[PDB]
Formats: structure tokens, C-alpha cells, sequence
């Protein structure tokens, strides 16, 4: 996908700025709004609504992006599967190396 | 927003007893039912056509906690609402296109819900405290409009 | 104008008020006076102290006028048309105040009617008090 | 409801609009869009630029609806009943917007009718536009 | 209250051509006529019984100048309305008890009067400038209410 | 007093229009507003607030005037004493004759 | 009068704080509101509405008090005569001494 490309590191969690529920891109707005399920390395994450995601199996969509807890993040390669109502699951790939997570790919 | 040391004690004592899972959603639910034009903003929530549709719609309950959560920063930071709500103000005006009049409405519905749950304990003085808090939050969200 | 369904809710809920009309009327004024103190000054002569006799008196006057409008629902504009001159022509009541008192009446009704103050009923009452508001300011229109 | 002289003022002043209906309609929308940009978001696909063709089109549609409601001062709720369902049930237009547009209509009328926008006529028009406003939001109440 | 360069210049250019004695009186005139409940505050101005009684009442024309004069301090200090109007916010709330809603109404009538005097010159952009100034004055007078 | 001058008859009561709590006469307004006690032929009447006064020992001040129940009204000459925190008792004198009361006098 | 007692010295003017058109004292409020004519040592002053009174034959009633220009003020004793529709003329007396005006008395 040409639209999901980068991420940020936070306390016990990662942020996808471009997964914006208020994005001027009608498609991104609707995808983010309709997220039914997130899996990291097969583990089912929970919608924490507005709590912190610091060291949790939890996600939050808000004005800054999609926030993901790094609890179920292993060393090396990780596989994130975001599902919504009206889109094909987005599979995101990242690399934990000495406790630093770098963006790899996001494909549909 | 100036509250007497009694008003502040009164507010926090009532807030402490509030179901932060439930109350925001009853407020939002009641706004969508009483003031139907508010449905425009939340058409992404699915069916809000009836009081049942609304009070049973998880996107409402969940959204209600974000709203109740937001009032919590408000109560934490009464000295600096304009700032606490500054980023939310930009969002509601620049990105949601929501007229500030609706902030005053939600806040009054929130007050109707507290009165519904707390009965005689929601005394006229305790209301007059919460009416000042809700006019305060309404102001801060309206600031970046100007 | 109110749906058949709205009228049914207003009649049912105001029914439950029964003999507390005057007390609920008086509570709402007190709720208005503390929360919206600009409203105090329409009552220069009154004692606005919590247990005031005059407030309980004016609570009865208002609550009775409402009880009357709940059984003049189709006939409301005609029922309170004398009250409509009084409030516009003599008292010069600011429209804004009808919304504050209406809010305070809902807060009161909500506080006293846990078991029937459903969303559907709160809409119906909210509308109904706006109707009374609309009639009472109608000699500005 | 409108006095005989309210009607007389509204009919006389709206009369002077004549074939400028479309232009005055379009000016008011543009005045609303500049002063209250919150209103622009009801027009997602419309060209809202100065001189827009769609704005002139929508200016005519509105001005004509108003010209219509002048003839039908007596039975307004019945006159614009279909427009009332559209604006409340479909578009969910926020009541607040009818006051902004109405205000911008008076600014337009005032700007274009130096000699006939007398205080008495401004009251009459202000009331009349509030009537249109009230009917247009009447599937809320 | 934040105005672009072209807007601040536009406003002051139009204000410079304004009859300070005449316009204030027509504004307050038109408030007392179009929003009749506003007469409550000015019962001490004698006869406000007709449009003409009101417009030709010397106490009205007089009061008009105080109001219009006060908008002028507003235009002098747009980066400091909150402060310029402070003692006067105190007055309208603490002693007069004016519902701030009426500040927005006067302001909008003021806009109707400018459009009436300046005809085609009161362009939509010029209005949008003056609408910001008038909402600003309204906010400032409302500050010492909370 | 050249301000309290007439009355009307109502169903088991009498009305003094000019005892107006909304009167443009600041003196009458304040008197009516601050009525503490009313006696007819010695009998102490009750403030009924907003109920009917039909055949009662009751008074009501409202937008139409001061409403007085005719219960404690005897045949011939009748004496009404209105007291108000504000100013001097108002004494009204009236004449019941074949169930018809005519105004006579009002004095302080 | 026990109500008018002091004044303050302003630039080319004197201020009577107690002549307050917003006074909670219904008597003072109404007097100030109905001021028809002001004379200093016989000289008729003008209502300048809301301008400055600095070195004028002008008065202004506002929230700070009654402002009087010191133009028609001579050395020693001065006599200020305030007239108002409702009330009898108020005569105020003050003393200029090498450019200091101090209060003497105010009477009806
Ligand atoms: C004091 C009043 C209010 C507060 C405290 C409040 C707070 C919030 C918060 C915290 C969010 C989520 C922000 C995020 O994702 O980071 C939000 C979103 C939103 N609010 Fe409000 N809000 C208020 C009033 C209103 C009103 C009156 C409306 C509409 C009439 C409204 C419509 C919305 C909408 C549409 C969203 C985005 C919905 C979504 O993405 O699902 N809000 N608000
Ligand atoms: C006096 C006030 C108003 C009048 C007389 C009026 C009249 C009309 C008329 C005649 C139509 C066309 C009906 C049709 O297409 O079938 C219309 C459509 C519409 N009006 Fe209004 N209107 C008024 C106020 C407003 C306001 C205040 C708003 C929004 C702020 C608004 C938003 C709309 C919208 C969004 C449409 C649909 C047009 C489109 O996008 O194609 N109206 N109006
Ligand atoms: C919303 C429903 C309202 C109802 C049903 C109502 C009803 C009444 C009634 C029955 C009276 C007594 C009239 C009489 O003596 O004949 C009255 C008087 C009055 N009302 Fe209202 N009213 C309403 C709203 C308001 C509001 C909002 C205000 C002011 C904020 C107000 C201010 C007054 C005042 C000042 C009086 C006169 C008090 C006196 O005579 O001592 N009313 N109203
Ligand atoms: C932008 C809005 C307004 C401005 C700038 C404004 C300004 C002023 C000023 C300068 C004064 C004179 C105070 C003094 O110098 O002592 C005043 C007095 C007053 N204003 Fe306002 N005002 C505004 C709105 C209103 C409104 C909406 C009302 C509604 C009733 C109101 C009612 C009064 C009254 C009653 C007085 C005192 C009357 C008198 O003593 O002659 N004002 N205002």
C-alpha cells in the first residue's frame, strides 16, 4: 500500500500515524473507523477504546493514529493483521532488533 | 472556571461514584435521541434510528467512554481547560465541523444523566457546580473556532 | 407539535409527579437560581433562600400552569395565551431563560423519576417544555 | 404569527427583490460560507468559489422557496412541509444554521434595499425568516 | 480574535467612514425594536413603545454613542479585547445581569446597520471580517460571567 | 385612595382589578407583592397561591387582580383589611344586597 | 446628604464616586440617571455623553462616578448645582487651594 509507509515508537507501544480515523482520504477514514479485529503474531488484541496500550495486547484508534501494545512482539520479524468490515485485512510486517522496531512492509 | 473549595469537593465526590464504562454512552445515546440532527456526525456508527438501536449500539457506548474520559482531564485541570481541550477543539472544528452549540447540549444532557443516576444526591448546589464545569468544557472546545 | 406518542409519555410522566407538582416546581426554580444566577433578578422582591416561602409559592404557580398545559396539549397556545402576554408584554422575559428553566425542570423530573425517565420519555418532555417555551414567547412573533 | 403589517412589510420588501431573487439568494449563501465556514461542509461536491454556477443555482432554489412562502404567509407549515422533511430527516441540518442563513439574508436585504429596510421592516423580515426557520426544523419538534 | 492583514485593513478603512453618533443609535434602536425583551434593561429611557418612539428617543441615540465608542476601543485593541472590555464585562454581568446571548444579537444588528449604510461596499469578505470583530467583543464582555 | 376604585363579581368571589402585582404604578406593584395578611369582617383569609377562591376564606394575587372568596361576606356592610410589609393597611368597604356586592370606599 | 461625602481629583476634573448611575441604592441610581442640568458657580455644564471632561464645562455619568471638568472652577469656594427630574436640586460645595480641590458639603 502507498498510504501506510512509516511508524513511531512510544512507551511499550508503536503508532501508525497514517491509520487516521479523521484522514481526508475517505478510504483510510472508513477502514480505521470499521476495524473489527487486530492480531499480532496470531495473538488477538483488544480495543482499549482510550486507555494506555503500554505493554498490552491492546490497540486504540485516535487523532494521532493506530496505537499498538508491544506485549506480543517477538525479536526479529513480527506479523500484524488489521481487519475491518469493508476492506481486505492489511498485513503489516516489522522487525524488533535490540528493542527497536523498524517499518518493513504493509500489503493487502 | 472558579469553583468554591466546597464545589470542587462536591464535584469529585459525585464523579468518584460514576460508572465511567456506562454514563458517557447514556449521555451520547440521549443526545442522539433528543437532538436528532447530532446523528449526522455519527452515521459511521450504523443504526441510530430508534432509542433501542442507539442504547444497544456498541460504537455509542465505546464513544461515550472517550467523551467521559475527556471530561476527566477537564475535572483534573479546571485551571487550564482552554489548553487541556485545545487539540480536541482543533479536531471538532477543523476536522468534524461540529457547531459549538452542541457542546452546551451534550453537557446539559450529561447533567440530566447524573441527575437520573444520583437522584436527591444531585442537589441544586452540586448541579450549579457541574453546570460551571460543563460551560467550562464547552468554552475550551469552542476556543480554536475563534 | 407533539406526536400522539409524545403526548402519551408527557401525560404518563407528569401523572407520576402527582401532588409533588409544587415541590418539583419550587426545586427547579432553586436549581435555576443557583446554576444561572442572572435569573435571580426577575424576582427582586422574593426571598431566594433555600426554604423560601415565596419560591414554594411560585413553584406551585408554575407547576400548576404546567399541569394545566399537560391536559390542554392540543389547546396549549390558547390555554397560556394570557400568560404569554404577561411574560412578553410586562415581565419582558429573555427567551434564553425559558431554555434554562426547561433544562432545570428536566434535571428535576430526571432526579425524581428514575424508573420512567427513559430516552423516549426525556425527548417527549424536552419537546413538551419547548412547546410551552414557544407559546410563552409567541407575542414576540 | 405575523401581524397584518408584518405580512404587508414582508410582501412589499420581498416585492422589491423581484428578478434579483437568484442573485440575493446566491449572495446570502456566499455571505454565510465566508462568515460561518462550518456551513460549507453541507456542500461536499459543490463549487463554493466566488461566482460559482452551483451557488447561483442553489441561490435561485432558496430565493424561489422564500418567494413561495411570502404568498403563503398564513399556512407556512403546510407550504414548505416537503422541504421540512428533506432538511431535518435527510440532510440533518443543525438548527443553528437556519439562524446564520437568516442573518445573512437580512445583511443581503439590508445591503441592497437602503430606502425600504426600515427598523419596522427589519423586525418583520427577521420574524418572517424565523417562521421559515421554525417550519424547516419542525420534524425535530 | 485572529484577522488576516487584508481584513484588519479592510475593517478600519470602513470604520473610518462611519458616523459614530448616528450608527450606535441605529444599532441600539434596532436591538430595542427587533428584540423587544431588551427594553427590560432600559426602562429608565422613557418611551420605547413604537419603532419611531425608540429611534427618536434622545437617551437611545446618546447610549448608542457610548456603545459605538466602546466598539472603537475594541478596534484599537483587537489583540486585547478580553482586557479592554474587562471592567465593562464586570458591569454588564455583576450589576446589569445581561444574558451574553444579547451581545451576539446587538453585534449582528450592528452588522445589519453597516450593510444598510455601506450598501454594495459591505462585501461578503468585509462582513466575514466584521463578524469576527463582533463575536470577539461579545466574547470579551462575556468573560467575567463564569 | 383614588387608585383602588372598582370591583367585579366572580363565581363565589370578587376581583379588584387595580390591586395589580404587575402594575406600572411602582407603589401598587410593591403593595400587592408584599400582602402579608387579609381580613374580611374580622375573619383571617388564607393565601391560596393559584387555586380557585370560589366560596372560600381565601385570596389570590394574579395578572387579573386580587381575588377574594365571598364565604365570610355577610349581608349589608363588609370590611376588608389588606396588610403588607411595605406600607399602611388598605381598608376596603363594600355592600352585599340580594347577593350583589357594590364598591363603596378604599382608605389608608 | 449622608450618601454624598467625598470626591477624587482627576486630570482637569473631579470625580464623585457616590453619584453612581448603577448604585444598588434605588434613590441615587434614579437621581444620577435623570440629571437634567449641572451648574458650577452659575456656569451651565454640558453632558459630554462619554468623552473626556479634562478642562471642560462638561460632566459625564459613568461606572466610576460623576465626572466634572474644572474649567469654571475659581480659587477658594465653588458651588456645584445638580438638577434631576424626580428630585430637588443637590448643592455641593468644594475648595480650590493652589491646585488642590477638597470636599466641604452636599445638601438638598
Ligand atoms: C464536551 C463535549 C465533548 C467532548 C468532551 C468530546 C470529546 C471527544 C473525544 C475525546 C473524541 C475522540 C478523539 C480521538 O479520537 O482522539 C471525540 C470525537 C468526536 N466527537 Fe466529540 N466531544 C464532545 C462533543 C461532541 C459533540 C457535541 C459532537 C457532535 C454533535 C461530537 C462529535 C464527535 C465526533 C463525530 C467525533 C469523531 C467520531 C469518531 O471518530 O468515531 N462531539 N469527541
Ligand atoms: C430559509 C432557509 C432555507 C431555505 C428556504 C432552503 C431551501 C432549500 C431548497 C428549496 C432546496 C432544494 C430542494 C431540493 O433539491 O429538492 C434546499 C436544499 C438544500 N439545503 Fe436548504 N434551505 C434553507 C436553509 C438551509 C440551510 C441553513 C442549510 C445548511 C446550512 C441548507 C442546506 C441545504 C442542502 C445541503 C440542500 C441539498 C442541496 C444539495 O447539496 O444538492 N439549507 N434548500
Ligand atoms: C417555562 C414555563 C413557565 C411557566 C409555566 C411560568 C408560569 C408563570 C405563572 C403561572 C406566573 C404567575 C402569573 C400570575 O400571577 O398570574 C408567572 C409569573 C412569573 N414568571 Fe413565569 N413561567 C415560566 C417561565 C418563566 C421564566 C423562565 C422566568 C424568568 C426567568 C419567569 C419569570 C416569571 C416572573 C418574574 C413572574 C412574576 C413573579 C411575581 O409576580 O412575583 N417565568 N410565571
Ligand atoms: C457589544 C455589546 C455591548 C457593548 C460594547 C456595550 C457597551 C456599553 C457601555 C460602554 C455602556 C456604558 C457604561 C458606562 O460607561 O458607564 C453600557 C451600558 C449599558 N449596557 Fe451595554 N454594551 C453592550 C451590549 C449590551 C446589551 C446587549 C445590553 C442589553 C440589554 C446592554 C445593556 C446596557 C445597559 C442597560 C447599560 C446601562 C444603561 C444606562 O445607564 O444608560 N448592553 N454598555
Amino acid at each position: 500500500l502507498s498510504l501506510i509507509t512509516k511508524l513511531s515508537q512510544e512507551d511499550g507501544a508503536i503508532l501508525f500515524p497514517e491509520i487516521d480515523r479523521y484522514s481526508d482520504n475517505k478510504q483510510i477514514k472508513a477502514l480505521t473507523q470499521q476495524i473489527t479485529k487486530v492480531t499480532v503474531n496470531g495473538t488477538v488484541y483488544k480495543d482499549l477504546i482510550s486507555d494506555s496500550v503500554k505493554d498490552t495486547n491492546g490497540w486504540v484508534s485516535n487523532m494521532t493514529g493506530l496505537h499498538l501494545g508491544t506485549k506480543a512482539f517477538k525479536d526479529g520479524e513480527n506479523t500484524i493483521v488489521i481487519s475491518s468490515k469493508g476492506f481486505e485485512d492489511v498485513t503489516i510486517t516489522v522487525t524488533k532488533k535490540d528493542g527497536q522496531i523498524h517499518f518493513v512492509s504493509a500489503k493487502q | 472556571v472558579h469553583l468554591t473549595p466546597e464545589e470542587k469537593s462536591a464535584v469529585t465526590a459525585l464523579w468518584g461514584k460514576v460508572n465511567v464504562d456506562e454514563v458517557g454512552g447514556e449521555a451520547l445515546g440521549r443526545l442522539l435521541v433528543v437532538y436528532p440532527w447530532t446523528q449526522r456526525f455519527f452515521e459511521s456508527f450504523g443504526d441510530l434510528s430508534t432509542p433501542d438501536a442507539v442504547m444497544g449500539n456498541p460504537k455509542v457506548k465505546a464513544h461515550g467512554k472517550k467523551v467521559l474520559g475527556a471530561f476527566s482531564d477537564g475535572l483534573a485541570h479546571l485551571d487550564n481547560l482552554k489548553g487541556t481541550f485545545a487539540t480536541l477543539s482543533e479536531l471538532h472544528c477543523d476536522k468534524l465541523h461540529v457547531d459549538p452549540e452542541n457542546f452546551r447540549l451534550l453537557g446539559n444532557v450529561l447533567v440530566c444523566v447524573l441527575a437520573h443516576h444520583f437522584g436527591k444526591e444531585f442537589t441544586p448546589p452540586v448541579q450549579a457546580a457541574y453546570q460551571k464545569v460543563v460551560a467550562g468544557v464547552a468554552n475550551a472546545l469552542a476556543h480554536k473556532y475563534h | 407539535v407533539l406526536s400522539p406518542a409524545d403526548k402519551t409519555n408527557v401525560k404518563a410522566a407528569w401523572g407520576k409527579v402527582g401532588a409533588h407538582a409544587g415541590e418539583y416546581g419550587a426545586e427547579a426554580l432553586e436549581r435555576m437560581f443557583l446554576s444561572f444566577p442572572t435569573t435571580k433578578t426577575y424576582f427582586p422582591h422574593f426571598d431566594l433562600s433555600h426554604g423560601s416561602a415565596q419560591v414554594k409559592g411560585h413553584g406551585k404557580k408554575v407547576a400548576d400552569a404546567l399541569t394545566n398545559a399537560v391536559a390542554h396539549v392540543d389547546d396549549m397556545p390558547n390555554a397560556l395565551s394570557a400568560l404569554s402576554d404577561l411574560h412578553a408584554h410586562k415581565l419582558r422575559v429573555d427567551p434564553v431563560n425559558f431554555k434554562l428553566l426547561s433544562h432545570c425542570l428536566l434535571v428535576t423530573l430526571a432526579a425524581h423519576l428514575p424508573a420512567e425517565f427513559t430516552p423516549a420519555v426525556h425527548a417527549s418532555l424536552d419537546k413538551f417544555l419547548a412547546s410551552v417555551s414557544t407559546v410563552l414567547t409567541s407575542k414576540y412573533r
